[PDB]
């Protein structure tokens, strides 16, 4: 199989803004 | 208190609560899986998508209607649908709200046993009954007599009932819906270029259906003008650019309604099946069933279709009689109206199969005088 | 407990600890041995010079890239390269911090297999994982979709994603990078009077290619300028003196990579790859991939490659749909920060090839669903 | 005065005198136009190689194939090739010879129009009539009823036929053909290291894929012993020399057929698309197709196909009716035959499309009852 992503909740696009 | 109007149909689902002119939510019928691998990890992406969440999400999914031919084919997907309904898109408890459903007419009895049977043990509903899909929208209507055509999505029936009293043994129904329609259309569209496999496009058919099809008044003399002028052209902007042309196929599309030999049915069209359980039913109360023709179904809102179908049973009917059919503008949620009326009469708040009388005859009561 | 992201590429290795904002420690993935004899004695010489002293003491070295297309020919020069990144750059044992490779796609599993060999039995770090090279640049610009063209050093790959799914049939891979463009530079350079052979100066000749080259907007009127006006001439002073002179060179070798039949290449330029790749996605989300093109790589860095790579795009896709190039300036270190983001996620602790799963299963756990 | 049953097919074009067995003329139909330089005078290098000729100078041609899916792309290519068959490797001229052109079940009509066009404007001749690709390839083996499943190299075509009688409702075509294999086979021969990138070295890979690829008896127990034995790799030699071994992927190219989820296509196997296609039938008929399967095409001469396909028939259909697979050794030539025995038949000397009569109604009289 391929990589199955586990089950989480979140999160991105915050991390750029925050970056930026 | 109050009482929830449930329509599961075919493709639309619509609901609200009772007493009102429009249902809360309308949305598609649809569980998708995804179908892809699948690489970024923390998105929380569901294994199941439903309802109106799942349309937007086509490209990564595989869009399956649960239900084929009014039946039911997959009862997991329909308690999806349910709660997913119930809790999300009404935000209404279902513990202390009676239930109104509907089910097309001679269908298999085990689909409204199952119905039913769900309905009481998971949810634990107080209440809930199983009412005819073409008398609610014959009592929409304000009226009390006639033959109504029910072109739903999965199911198209015929049911004439007079001053209140239904016939069974003239009760036409054919298995011709939208759905097939839908098919046909994506069929003959490849003979110019644009070819649709993808379950996902044919929701994109769909769309191009509702917007651009219509019935031709007359089948023949509009095909032979299609083929010379070049008003028919349209044009039609798909999801991503590259507008298409659709030429005489827009009037191809509906004109399976009336000549089912088209899609490989033997069977006669929708204005002759009419004509044959009107000549069924007695003679007595021919004039009435002309006079009180009505339309049902979102099928039947293709531009022209009311005018078509008029012609073709006055050419059929005696010259005497005087045919009219009624065709509200709201014929979409017609059957919806119904039980909204329905849940608010009195006469009608002890018809109900309380959780007493499940728990005392089982989930068979459905089959007895008590529907 | 942090983690270790090392990033081995094709000609730049970039590594540093999980969590920080750019690599702690970036050089190129060169082996230097010396060729001549060496009379003075006792001077400390070595009997190999790898990372960047390789390219101070280039003089009497013959440098030779451990990788020549993502795949890896030369294990000995990369297990000399991986040593001198973990002892002499970072100065930290393995032994106690987890590992995060990069691999470009349709690599060779041979390759892949025999990296977690290495990595489990030399260095003998408690658990490591391979992850796509184009995900990690994804997971920098912060979104969901997208299709990220990954123009490394080595190889080229376009990659798309929509909502964390991968699409692995619409993956697009060409092996024309910067040391192919490079190679093509020193080749033309014979044209005008200079001659570079050895090896030592191909890095001479790469400096020169990443500070004066530029990507023209349009090819034909620019060429026709350069040929008779005297505006575009630039001149660079080698590392001995002797000042070169280079004209319509500046932006001829650029232009390769959007016209591949230089070099005898098969394939289309990279304009017309990424739009091969969209196109192979279903109907439904290619407006998104249209309006959400992603950038990342080395050799993207050239001066006026976003506007090319617009107007091409424009030309080939429908004239409606919006187009956007997304260029972040920090293009080169794109996939390590993706890498360092990825490493600090909690939901990601889980995905890791445990050291006892290798023991059980062998080098051929990577393939598994464990990617 | 002989007919000439020509077989445009998409990838081998096969032609002949009516009322042999075998066509006189069978070669690949690629039009290879040269991409390098030339500097040698006088060697009378012509500008486009087509044919067998372009199998022979392939190492320094760009092979385009005029023929994608079915529909025709290069309407000049495909006029070249014409002229090469009628001219240069039949030598017969067109003007005293009918023409039995093949056609390819559920295309465009315009491409239809446009071959009657071009044969009838620019060779003259006389007469020629379109035959479906499916109704030849049934008449091939001497019966006159059964469900042909004619995958050649540009579609997948399965069409039902009950005693003389089609039915246009069941036809199920599939895009998934020799082409769509070829490529899945460069994709996954990339996990071994050999890189095939320029479109000569396709024909490489189709020369591999036809002499060594093979259908499973079973997908998952022939997977896990490839993965432990290792009697399944062969050995094969490069036109320069390298030999190659393959290991799985003998069968896992054309494992694709019955699994298209591999190259990311929604629809189902040909193992079930058939059967879908028997479903849709009346239920009258069904096990008398059931009895006559008859396979053709060169996509079907998969060594150990027959056995696949009617285990998977077998498993879905119902138990008690019998399945038998009718497969000629010689299947692929099968629709020239079919075109052979049909053209030497006195009852269709009457059924030709008359020069006079397109000159009277335009290229359009072919989509009437002359079809
Ligand atoms: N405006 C419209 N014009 C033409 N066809 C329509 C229109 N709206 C809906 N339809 C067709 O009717 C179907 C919806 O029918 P509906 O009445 O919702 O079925 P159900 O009885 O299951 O609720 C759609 O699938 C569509 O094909
Ligand atoms: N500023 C620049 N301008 C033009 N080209 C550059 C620039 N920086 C790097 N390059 C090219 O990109 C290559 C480095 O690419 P890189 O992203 O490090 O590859 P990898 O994916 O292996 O890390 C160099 O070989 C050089 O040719
Ligand atoms: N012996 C064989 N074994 C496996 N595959 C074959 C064989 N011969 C031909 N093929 C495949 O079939 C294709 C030829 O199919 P063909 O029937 O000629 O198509 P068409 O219907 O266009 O004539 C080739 O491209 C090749 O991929
Ligand atoms: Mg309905
Ligand atoms: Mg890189
Ligand atoms: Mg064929």
């Amino acid at each position: 199989v391929p990589p199955k992503i586990p089950d989480g909740e979140r999160v991105d696009f915050d991390d750029i803004h925050r970056k930026r | 208190t109050t009482a929830l109007v449930c329509d599961n149909g075919s493709g639309l689902v619509k609901a609200g609560f009772a007493g009102d002119d429009a249902p809360r939510a309308v949305f598609p019928s649809i569980v998708g899986r995804p179908r892809h691998q699948g690489v970024m990890v923390g998105m929380g992406q569901k294994d199941s998508y439903v309802g109106d969440e799942a349309q937007s999400k086509r490209g990564i999914l595989t869009l399956k209607y649960p239900i084929e031919h009014g039946i039911i084919t997959n009862w997991d997907d329909m308690e999806k649908i349910w709660h997913h309904t119930f809790y999300n898109e009404l935000r209404v408890a279902p513990e202390e709200h009676p239930t109104l459903l509907t089910e097309a007419p001679l269908n298999p009895k085990a689909n409204r046993e199952k119905m039913t049977q769900i309905m009481f043990e998971t949810f634990n509903v107080p209440a809930m009954y199983v009412a005819i899909q073409a008398v609610l929208s014959l009592y929409a209507s304000g009226r009390t007599t006639g033959i109504v055509l029910d072109s739903g999505d999965g199911v198209t029936h015929n049911v004439p009932i007079y001053e209140g009293y239904a016939l069974p043994h003239a009760i036409m129904r054919l298995d011709l819906a939208g759905r097939d329609l839908t098919d046909y259309l994506m069929k003959i569209l490849t003979e110019r270029g644009y070819s649709f496999v993808t379950t996902a496009e044919r929701e994109i058919v769909r769309d191009i259906k509702e917007k651009l099809c219509y019935v031709a008044l007359d089948f023949e003399n509009e095909m032979a003008t299609a083929a010379s002028s070049s008003s028919l052209e349209k044009s039609y902007e798909l999801p991503d650019g590259q507008v298409i042309t659709i030429g005489n196929e827009r009037f191809r599309c509906p004109e399976t309604l009336f000549q089912p030999s088209f899609i490989g049915m033997e069977s006669a069209g929708i204005h002759e099946t009419t004509y044959n359980s009107i000549m069924k039913c007695d003679i007595d109360i021919r004039k009435d069933l002309y006079a009180n023709n009505v339309l049902s179904g979102g099928t039947t809102m293709y531009p022209g279709i009311a005018d078509r179908m008029q012609k073709e049973i006055t050419a059929l009917a005696p010259s005497t009689m005087k045919i009219k059919i009624i065709a509200p503008p709201e014929r979409k949620y017609s059957v919806w109206i119904g039980g909204s009326i329905l849940a608010s009469l009195s006469t009608f708040q002890q018809m109900w199969i309380s959780k007493q009388e499940y728990d005392e005859a089982g989930p068979s009561i459905v089959h007895r005088k008590c529907f």
